[PDB]
């Protein structure tokens, strides 16, 4: 009946269908290949050829887990298509052909990526209709508004679109090649640098968990590191699933700092605030208003703790550095206004939902099978010609 | 008739409203805008051009063009489009019940009358309608039979020596030097400050920064010499995006191309010379009262102490056996509105319209034949 | 006297050398690299920053960034220690001796040229320089004086035209499309292959990319259709590591933002169009020689097949009677270089140099006296 909806994100996949408000199903992308180690290998109930998603996760210490998607892109595909299978076949259990289906992409994939994509979803299964957007305009959809820049920061990359008045500027479109991936790849080497080694399969998972519950971004580094150095009060205690305690210090606070200077993980690119200045900045002069006024932060990345705080009080901080050259005579005449609402994680899946009954009843604005396999490839020019 | 419109179709300005009235319904820019980014977004009804006060709101995306430069129009379409705003969006009346007055500059091409009439006639379908010269408009505003005149505009000023209800057409002359290229010599002298404008958006608030930060020096060299201690004439200007602009010279020089074209690449005479070469033109009985019965009307006279130093400047070009005065009405801007409304007044003037009844035979060749 | 110098402070790159020759002594990119690693190696003496192709070289570790944006010098510090670099290494001459000579973009904020000038005297005690255009070097390059010089480089690109004797400053174009908008386009276009570059050092490897396989297409949707096959215009690179990139439709499709500058958003007119206006703007006495002369010079016109759709497109905005020829001489790059050194090779311009006696009593501002 109503048109489903898909986000195949880097490290989790959501699913659902129009009208929607919540996420149907959330999953990670894994699949999990079956595997003996030196562990106890209890039978709970039995191991199939390919467990994904759930079950993937929750039998994980018996299984080892490969990522189909990394950087934003599908790595190996047939990972990707036993994906598919399982969302469309056991997490919904309704498989129809004809159905439309409204996906989502990071803006500068490479065309392949999508192209193949976009085939394999014809093919494969047969819809009837395919619509393939941005994860910004969803974001954007999310709260309604129209005029505004939103920042997404996912597992796999985080990237920022401004968007003024109904019109996307293509051309100021962002692209930062630093996620919560790096993140955890930078938290388990902070945590060797104690002694701890986390080298397996579902250490990785065990790690995501702790910087899910215990990291947080910093507001003042100074401060923090005066902290770190004379007390002991942010010393936390964390329990693996496994059972074992280990101690976590100045790595609460080191964690998520690679997003504000991705020089850390080897990174020429610069910080998160410094890239949205860049990106604001280089816009016209008449919507700089309104490209700072309404700053909307999306993605599951964007969950840190004071995160927005920060990140307000940075942007304005390298305004008044880089703008009144240290004159604090004009510092109150600035309005910024970074959003966060609640449900900032979702926002992609809540912005397609939206989409998916905003154009629908007219088949004439996306692309049909017969239409597709007339036109090849190049066919899937009419949901937009970005750059 | 029920009510009569009036409506001086300028370069940069348009002004429309019913005969008889002081206040006009229907003033913008103008202005018809085009989405330039390609890429659009799904929703909202993205319209596919903008016009009017609309288009400067949004004129951050838009890439926005003027229909008429120097006076001729090139964009006869916008033009077509302008119209239909004006008759439709912010009178609320219909065309095709009330007669029409329009204006341009001398000399202009017969080409653009036949062009504009015929439009007029078919696309509109409106009565009647009449068509003359903006000077006469500005001279019957004022309730003077006898006075030369300097209608200078957005894109087009004009000298035009008037008699007893008539005009010795050997002394009109034109110039095209006007608010256009006054905004072009402001552009080329503020990328010194290391300010620049380059999109049309920008144009338009470079616009704002001439209208509201700039003034005429009453003698140049002696003022910029003195401008060595640039500390009593600097400003501040807030751009929109929220910077601060501190304009100097500039605010000065700009302006001062009017009296001196040769900056601006304009072998001509200057705003005074012309004056005198065209009272010098006329005939030797009228000298004495055209020497000192001039005025100043349009939106590029609004210039602070421009008046004074015009009246300085043609006094000394002038013999000083006799007085020389200036005409400085405070509605320079809105006076060839209020001259077409008050024209449109007369009592007996219904009679001098066009209806439908001489095209119905005659053509638009007609035009040159009795309106002018 | 001894000899004379010539530095042309590029966006990217200076070629400074001494007077009256045609090879210039040193040419290299005009980088400042400072390391981003504490780890410092101790011993073998290695310095906190490096310029020059020792920047280059050391590419790996450094953060490269240019002191030229747009051909404004935006970090002094940086542009001194260049200078620094080149007179006591690539030149090994002080500057106490030798007089100098330097070139700037047209239409610069002249902060630019008084803090440049006064840094010069201050910190080189230089017994004399000057500061010309480049437009008048590349005219003076081929010895002639007619014709209009379309001079794109690093940084900016401007269009002077020129008779003899005379220039026209009302009619000099710029626009800052050049050749480091054009690798970022290209490095924008890159990641639609799937291959990222985002280090400065990654810019680097671009921007050699687009010199050695970069072209201008004769009609641009002839050459897209033509990519449905990808059989001719499919080439491959090696990269530093030892990779192997595949470059399609990117090679021609980079350098088309010459002509539409849409495709980075800009809104603008391309080169083609802009040499046009700026012609048309000239009178009827100089624009039918200015048509058969047209200068090609810089980094950027050095496109192979650029010449080609240059000549075809002017013909195409021009009237079908007229006769248009393309200068295309094979030494383009250093044009700029051979011009200022003939021009200082000529006896009849050690007059009006800029020697510190003069400029004691005059102060900064005497370079807007003399120079122009
Ligand atoms: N409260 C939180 N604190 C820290 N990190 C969080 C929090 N909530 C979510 N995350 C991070 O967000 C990530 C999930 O993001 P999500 O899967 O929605 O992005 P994505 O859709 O994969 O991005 P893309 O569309 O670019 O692939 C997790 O890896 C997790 O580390
Ligand atoms: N307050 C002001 N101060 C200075 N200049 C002004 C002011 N208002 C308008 N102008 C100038 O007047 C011009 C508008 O002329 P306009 O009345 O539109 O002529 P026309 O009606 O013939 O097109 C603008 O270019 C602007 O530069
Ligand atoms: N052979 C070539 N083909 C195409 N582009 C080139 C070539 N050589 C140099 N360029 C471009 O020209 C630029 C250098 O221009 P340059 O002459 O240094 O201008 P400027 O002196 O103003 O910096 C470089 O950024 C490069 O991208
Ligand atoms: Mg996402
Ligand atoms: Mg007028
Ligand atoms: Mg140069």
């Amino acid at each position: 009946s109503a048109p489903i909806v898909l986000d195949n994100g880097t490290g989790f996949v959501k699913v659902g269908y129009a009208k929607d408000n919540f996420p149907r199903f959330q999953f990670p992308s894994i699949v999990g290949r079956p595997i003996l180690r030196a562990e106890e290998k209890t039978g709970n109930v039995q191991i199939k050829d390919v467990m994904v998603g759930d079950e993937a996760e929750a039998v994980r210490s018996l299984l080892q887990v490969k990522y189909p998607m990394e950087n934003g892109i599908i790595r190996d595909f047939e990972e990707m298509n036993q994906l598919w299978d399982y969302t469309f076949f056991e997490k919904l259990k309704i498989d129809p052909r004809g159905r439309k289906i409204l996906l989502t992409e990071p803006p500068m994939n490479p065309v392949a990526n999508r192209e193949k994509m976009c085939e394999t979803m014809f093919e494969r299964y047969g819809f009837g209709g395919v619509y393939v957007a941005i994860q910004a305009v969803l974001s954007l959809y999310a709260q309604g508004l129209s005029s505004g820049v939103v920042v997404d920061s996912g597992d796999g990359v985080t990237h920022i679109v401004p968007v003024y008045e109904s019109v996307v500027l293509n051309h100021l479109v962002g692209r930062l090649d630093v996620a919560g991936r790096d993140a955890t790849r930078y938290l388990i080497s902070l945590l060797l640098r104690k002694g701890y080694a986390f080298n397996r399969t579902a250490d990785f998972e065990t790690v995501r968990e702790m910087k899910e519950k215990l990291c947080y971004v910093s507001y003042d580094l100074e401060l923090d590191h005066k902290l770190s150095e004379e007390t002991t009060v942010l010393m936390r205690n964390y329990t693996l699933p496994d059972g074992r305690v280990i101690k976590v210090g100045s790595e609460r606070y080191e964690c998520p700092e690679c997003l504000f200077q991705p020089h850390l993980v080897g990174s020429e690119q610069p910080g998160l605030s410094e890239f949205i200045f860049d990106t604001i900045q280089a816009a016209d002069v008449d919507i700089r208003k309104y490209l700072y006024r309404a700053i909307v932060l999306s993605g599951g990345s964007s969950m840190y703790a004071g995160l927005p705080s920060r990140l307000e009080k940075e942007i304005k901080q390298l305004w008044f550095e880089r703008v009144l050259h240290g004159d604090p005579a004009r510092l109150p005449n600035f309005k910024v206004k970074i959003e966060d609402a609640p449900r900032r994680r979702h926002a992609v899946f809540i912005g397609g939902a939206v989409l998916a009954d905003i154009m629908a009843q007219n088949d004439h604005m996306w692309v049909s099978k017969a239409e597709w396999e007339e036109y090849g490839v190049r066919a899937l020019d009419k949901l937009g010609p970005r750059t | 008739e029920t009510t009569a419109l009036v409506c001086d179709n300028g370069s940069g300005l348009v002004k429309a409203g019913f005969a008889g009235d002081d206040a006009p319904r229907a003033v913008f820019p103008s202005i018809v805008g085009r989405p330039r980014h390609q890429g659009v977004m799904v929703g909202m009804g993205q319209k596919d051009s903008y016009v009017g006060d609309e288009a400067q709101s949004k004129r951050g995306i838009l890439t926005l063009k003027y229909p008429i430069e120097h006076g001729i129009i090139t964009n006869w379409d916008d033009m077509e489009k302008i119209w239909h705003h004006t008759f439709y969006n912010e009178l609320r009346v219909a065309p095709e019940e009330h007669p029409t007055l329009l204006t341009e500059a001398p000399l202009n091409p017969k080409a653009n009358r036949e062009k504009m009439t015929q439009i007029m006639f078919e696309t509109f379908n409106v009565p009647a309608m009449y068509v003359a010269i903006q000077a006469v408009l500005s001279l019957y505003a004022s309730g003077r039979t006898t006075g030369i005149v300097l209608d200078s505009g957005d894109g087009v000023t004009h000298n035009v020596p008037i008699y007893e209800g008539y005009a010795l057409p050997h002394a009109i002359m034109r110039l095209d030097l006007a608010g256009r290229d006054l905004t072009d010599y402001l552009m080329k002298i503020l990328t010194e400050r290391g300010y620049s404008f380059v999109t049309t958006a920008e144009r338009e608030i470079v616009r704002d920064i001439k209208e509201k930060l700039c003034y005429v020096a009453l003698d140049f060299e002696n003022e910029m010499a003195t401008a060595a201690s640039s500390s009593s004439l600097e400003k501040s200007y807030e751009l929109p995006d929220g910077q601060v602009i501190t304009i100097g010279n500039e605010r000065f020089r700009c302006p001062e191309t009017l009296f001196q074209p040769s900056f601006i690449g304009m072998e001509s005479a200057g705003i005074h010379e012309t004056t005198y070469n065209s009272i010098m033109k006329c005939d030797i009985d009228i000298r004495k009262d055209l020497y000192a019965n001039n005025v100043m009307s349009g939106g590029t006279t609004m210039y602070p102490g421009i008046a004074d130093r015009m009246q300085k400047e043609i006094t000394a070009l002038a013999p000083s056996t006799m007085k020389i005065k200036i005409i400085a009405p405070p509605e320079r801007k809105y006076s060839v509105w209020i001259g077409g409304s008050i024209l449109a007044s007369l009592s007996t003037f219904q009679q001098m319209w066009i209806t439908k009844q001489e095209y119905d035979e005659a053509g638009p060749s007609i035009v040159h034949r009795k309106c002018f």
